[PDB]
RNA sequence: GCCCUGCAGCAGGGGCCAAGGGUGGGGGUGUUCACCCAUUAAAGGGGAACGUGAGCUGGGUUUAGACCGUCGUGAGACAGGU
RNA sequence: AGCCGAGGGAACUCGGCAAAUUGGCCCCGUAACUUCGGGAGAAGGGGUGCCUGCGGGUGUGUAACCCGCAGGUCGCAGUGAC
RNA sequence: GAGCCUGGGCUCCGUGAGGGGGGAGAAGUCGUAACAAGGUAGCCGUAGGGGAACCUACGGCUCGAUC
RNA sequence: AGUGGCGAAGGCGCCCGGCUGGAACGGGUCCGACGGUGAGGGACGAAGGCCAGGGGAGCGAACCGGAUUAGAUACCCGGGUAG
RNA sequence: AUUCCGGUUGAUCCUGCCGGAGGCCACUGCUAUGGGGGUCCGACUAAGCCAUGCGAGUCAUGGGGCGCGCGCGCGCACCGGCGGACGGCUCAGUAACACGUCGGUAACCUACCCUCGGGAGGGGGAUAACCCCGGGAAACUGGGGCUAAUCCCCCAUAGGCCUGAGGUACUGGAAGGUCCUCAGGCCGAAAGGGGCAUGCCCGCCCGAGGAUGGGCCGGCGGCCGAUUAGGUAGUUGGUGGGGUAACGGCCCACCAAGCCGAAGAUCGGUACGGGCCAUGAGAGUGGGAGCCCGGAGAUGGACACUGAGACACGGGUCCAGGCCCUACGGGGCGCAGCAGGCGCGAAACCUCCGCAAUGCGGGCAACCGCGACGGGGGGACCCCCAGUGCCGUGGCAGCCACGGCUUUUCCGGAGUGUAAAAAGCUCCGGGAAUAAGGGCUGGGCAAGGCCGGUGGCAGCCGCCGCGGUAAUACCGGCGGCCCGAGUGGUGGCCGCUAUUAUUGGGCCUAAAGCGUCCGUAGCCGGGCCCGUAAGUCCCUGGCGAAAUCCCACGGCUCAACCGUGGGGCUUGCUGG
């Protein structure tokens, strides 16, 4: 009987977010925990070696990832149990190599190449709101981080706005809100993947979650959850899908 | 729960001892050069396999059937089996002697690179056949279309020279 | 030991069989009997499931007496009429719920002293 | 199973057949009961012994019971002392 | 304590002297004797008014009550049982 | 005519004769068989004093008679003898 | 709150003087009840009787032959 | 006296009088789907048998007799108890 | 292949059962050349007992110190820190919110990890190693002296918890929640340490949130038994409290009389649950050892300490039952971990090599450790591809003589391969030589009317039936047929079986209508109109892990196998 938490992970059991081979052999890296859930994320060894090839071990791996050759939102990050997610940026300087974290319309996560510019950006979605003391508002974004605002400028900032940031420094840039009008990048679901513009909300009562209907540029219309749809700009995009 | 065990590709006669079955197999058999009735009868579970696909498919609706219905017609037609221009219905006619003449060993014999059956599936066993690049051994390798052309001596064998003596007991026949 | 985890019978009235030990999350402690005090006043410190902290009173010499938003810190003299047992108000032990005669008058106990250390009563009108 | 020989026996054939069936008892090793198994093979009595240990099957039968024209019998003998009888009796194997 | 032996020893069998001491406990039965158990050095047999009721007991037996079986016409009897 | 007797417990005797054991009240729990009324108090088990208090029934009742519970304490023993 | 002892309930197994019927098995003894109107037509039900098949009485059925 | 009739079935035959159940026919009469089957449960139910009380002609299990028979615990005959 | 055949008669048609003929699993007889792949091998009886060796460690960049060489460098142990609660084995118990699926916690805990906002002030102490002296058969263990820390303690400040009165800034579907102000009180942090260097790396404490992992609740769903019919007495609820991380008869005090049940309670039997598997044309029947997810247990039973987490397989205490060492005073152990052994049985392997790959813990890292994992050894475990010669002439009826050829396989060797090996792959030399059996032979059912022996004996036989002196049915010889590195025997499941029948059986005479009626639940119910929209139908959102199943393409010579993608399976739940 279990007497505590687990420590290993086979790879039969392993999301299916995943690249990988399940029958080549019996262990999966665990991530640790971390910003993202675990149906969402993939660690960095896996990228290191199975994804762009800059390995055929796990020693090598190791070894560059303990010499900050490697980035994940402008930061250096040596733990080879990390978990990546969407939105994020993967960066590799000596390379000059920058991609972005994103799903396909299967549900796996993939690299998208962008530029040095798209790449010092990085979209966050408000997930919730809280008062702290000294009477400041705090708002939780969607890969579990937090930022700190004023009272004076609370009406501004919703729970399912979208905050473009400087990643390093971490400074606010053109906020994005949710109206009727807005550019949507759908991150779950049958319709993952997708893209298109809002038309209708739609609520319910005692728990059960508010429904969004979407119009894609060819004209087609679908509904999903109001969790899952990632906005992204106004008219356009203001990343690169 | 139970876990998965492999299964067999080949299927048994309900009964062993009926005459006409005895003697269909047995001209076959001998007419093909078999070694056993575990070839024939794996020969004939691949055409019931497609003839089943082909009665499964026939009438459904949707998007997989059609789908599922051009990937047989074009296996098909890859195997050496159907023509281009050809339908559903023209599966039902197949008969086990087509699958019995896309083997390297009937092949071989067809091509004049043999005299016998086996002594065509002596070469392939020995190593002295070779398919578009490559040396295959096994003389029910069920030969695709686009290579039935490309089927010689190899680069290494007494028969790959114009002058073997047993080259020219071969084609003193032709 | 008090096990506090699950109940043998079932509401039909059957039987039930235990297919598994008692845990030790399910385990419960014993009572503090907060009584008045003489001379000083007691307090315990316990450890608890996820390494925290609970504090029981065992004596008590004080208690905060409120009246409108006002607070004053005086002593507790005899438990009156605690509407939980009948010889708590002899043996003069404070629960939640009892009624304590002070330097000032009586007064309803509003707090649970085994789980947090103090007396907080409010005064009658 | 396995059993150890106590009595060797002849059984008659029902009608309307005429013949002495050659059969041993034999005590089971497992349980201790009492049993009866058919000798089979023209002189496998000779090659048998008391106090000689004996695998014993089923002898096959409707109902996995009783075959042909001797019943009361529903086992066999397959092997004595870690040896087969049809070896025994064709002459090509020894009983140690 | 001794003698003969078909007494090698351990023992057995048969006989002579010897009456100082010992020879018990339990099971069914009213029993005496007889039978049985476990021990023991061995667990002898007899007499004394079948020693001993002005010493005890009171199971058996032979009164007066009653039951069964047999015998008898019957009243009734039985060295037959309760 | 009566009281106590270590260790064993009917080895006593025709026979457990005589003596001893149990013993009041409350609660729990009680077989075979049965003429379904009984057996049955079957059997077997736990409790029981004094003190300080709290409640209930009838009643106008700090009159009277009855019924439940907690805590404290003493003794080898609380239907303490009868 | 283990273990130990004690009583009760449920349940599985082994055994026991003697007796009961069942099923098989070359050839035995006594009868001759059922099939033909089987030599008293057969059979259901209830009751009584007899070495045994069986026999009688009351009520029924035809799955009973002859005219 | 019927190959007939009434009754849920078992079963019901002299005549007159009284009480009572059900069906068919005829019907521009009344209500307006109130119906079918029915686990479990209930009511009726030949003969024979039992309990309690009466009665007892004929027939007649058991029983007893005479015959027939190798025998005859039976068929046949004469008597007879329950019923 | 949506299938039939033999058997009751002197002969016939029926019913109805027995057998044959197909597949999968376990044991087993005879026989056996070679490779590849794979989730195979003490599960069934004894969750019975275990000799030996291994299965869990790491940090010297936390601290003081000893030794060996030139303050520096190497090595050992000690204190201290994290881990040892994962992984690995098994199927006893359990008919249960244990499992599956949908939801919930506004009723809860969480060390390692991420983000943000803030802090590191002032003092004290001991004690291992080291030195002296030891005791005891051992296992174990005493006294004195000296010393350090990221060891221990204390003050302060932050902060944590309770209560009362107000304000209404936040989230949310909805505030016993968060924020603001005041008041009365209990508990109460920290290592600016280490390294490089003339600031960078690794780190300590508080708070708000998330992630990871768990605890608790609910609706639906899935065995047999009436020769088990009434059960329950903290039992069902309420008021007030205790206790828990947290709701709760979980426990306590008081008031009531409720709770389950023929739509089968209670009791008894068997049994880890599912994804899955076998079979069948399908409906359906049957099973659930091996791989994955969940649960439970560590000789039986009970109880506790330390820790974020245990009532803890390789840590503790006791009772029972077993065994071992002893200097007889006393001590120690439980393989359902890898191998190995005894015992039980019809029934299951080497006391091997390695941390190179996949992963875990520790560590700044380099790196160490791991009977997990990987790699070989033994085995008629399952699947795929092959071999035991070919050609021509002649003679017979597949064989023989003759003359040539090839080398899969075999014998020997060089490379590559591999952690090291082995095998496998490429090449070279030799040489048709190095390699077929098992069952059957009367009908069913394919194949002998041939020969010798036995003479109602001996024996055969799924069933029918042969054998009593010319035996096509026994035994053997010679011939022949089925399958073929396999072929036969025993037992179990599905099918055969429309012999369990929803699809889809039958009840005058073959098994089978209650003796007949009236009626409770339940099932079945006349025609038109209006309404609702519960069942039913269509469209769409969120879920039903992966492996397994079907198809196509691509990579190992093809295949088996692996990978990419597209579909189903998940017997269904839920929002519109």
């Amino acid at each position: 009987a279990r007497k505590g938490p687990k420590r290993h992970l086979k790879r039969l059991a392993a999301p299916t977010s995943w690249y990988i081979h399940r029958k080549a052999y019996k262990w999966a890296v665990r991530p640790s925990p971390g910003p993202h859930s675990m149906k969402t994320s993939i660690p960095l060894i896996y990228i290191v070696r199975d994804y762009l090839g800059y390995a055929k071990t796990a020693r090598e791996a190791r070894k560059i990832l303990n010499e900050g050759k490697i980035l994940v939102d402008g930061r250096v990050r040596k733990d080879y149990k990390f978990p990546v997610g969407i939105m994020d940026v993967v960066s590799i300087p000596e390379t000059g190599e920058h991609y972005r974290v994103l799903p396909n319309r299967i549900g796996k996560l993939i690299l998208h190449p962008i530029s040095e510019e798209e790449a010092k950006l990085k979209p966050f979605r408000i997930n919730n709101k809280r008062m702290v003391k000294g009477a400041k508002v705090q708002l939780n974004l969607h890969d579990g981080s937090n930022h700190l605002v004023s009272l004076a400028e609370k009406d501004a900032y919703k729970t399912s706005y979208t905050v473009i940031m400087q990643v390093p420094e971490r400074q606010i840039v053109k906020v994005l809100p949710f109206e009727v009008g807005a550019y949507v990048f759908v991150t779950q679901g049958k319709n993952v993947a997708r893209k298109g513009k809002i038309v209708e909300v739609r609520q319910f009562p005692m728990g059960w979650p508010d429904v969004v209907t979407i119009e894609d540029e060819n004209g087609e219309l679908f509904d999903t959850l109001k969790e899952y749809a990632f906005v992204i700009g106004k008219d356009k995009p203001e990343i690169s899908l | 729960g139970d876990p998965k065990r492999q299964r067999k590709k080949y299927e048994t006669p309900s009964h062993p001892w009926i005459k006409e079955r005895l003697d269909r197999e047995r001209v076959l058999k001998r007419n093909y050069a078999l070694k056993n009735k575990k070839e024939l009868w794996r020969h004939e579970t691949q055409l019931k396999e497609f003839r089943r696909r082909a009665r499964r498919l026939l009438a459904a609706r949707g998007k997989q059937a059609e789908i599922e219905r051009q990937q047989l017609l074009q296996r098909l037609y890859r195997l050496g089996l159907l023509p281009a221009d050809a339908v559903l219905d023209d599966v039902l006619s197949l008969t086990v002697e087509d699958v019995l003449e896309r083997r390297l060993q009937t092949i071989v014999y067809r091509k004049g690179l043999a005299r016998t059956m086996k002594q065509a599936r002596q070469l392939i066993v020995h190593g002295h056949i070779e398919v578009n690049g490559q040396v295959i051994r096994s003389p029910g390798y069920l030969v695709l279309r686009e290579e039935e052309d490309t089927i010689t001596y190899a680069k290494g064998s007494p028969f790959a020279k114009e002058g073997h003596p047993e080259r020219m007991v071969i084609e003193q026949a032709k | 030991a008090i096990w506090q985890g699950r109940s043998l019978k079932k509401p039909s009235g059957g039987r039930i069989i235990l297919a598994r030990k008692k845990r030790k999350r399910e385990l419960g402690r014993e009572p503090a009997n907060t009584k008045v005090g003489e001379d000083r006043e007691k307090r315990k410190i316990i450890r608890t499931y996820g390494g925290n902290r609970k504090v029981r009173l065992v004596e008590a010499l004080y208690a905060n007496v409120f009246e409108g938003g006002k607070g004053k810190k005086v002593k507790i003299l005899n438990v009156v009429e605690n509407p939980a047992n009948r010889q708590y108000a002899r043996r003069n032990i404070i629960t939640k719920g009892a009624i304590i005669e002070t330097e000032i008058g009586k007064a309803i106990v509003t707090s649970r002293p085994g789980q947090d250390g103090v007396v907080n009563a409010v005064l009658i009108k | 199973a396995r059993g150890i020989v106590l009595e060797k026996i002849a059984v008659e054939a029902k009608q309307p057949n005429s013949a002495m069936r050659k059969a041993v008892r034999v005590q089971l090793i497992k349980n201790g009961k009492v049993v009866t198994a058919f000798t089979p093979g023209d002189g496998a009595i000779n090659h048998i012994d008391e106090h000689d240990e004996v695998i014993i099957e089923g002898i096959g039968g409707p109902k996995g019971g009783s075959m042909g024209d001797i019943p009361g019998i529903r086992y066999k003998v397959v092997k004595v002392n870690r040896v087969s009888l049809k070896e025994l009796v064709k002459g090509r194997k020894e009983k140690p």
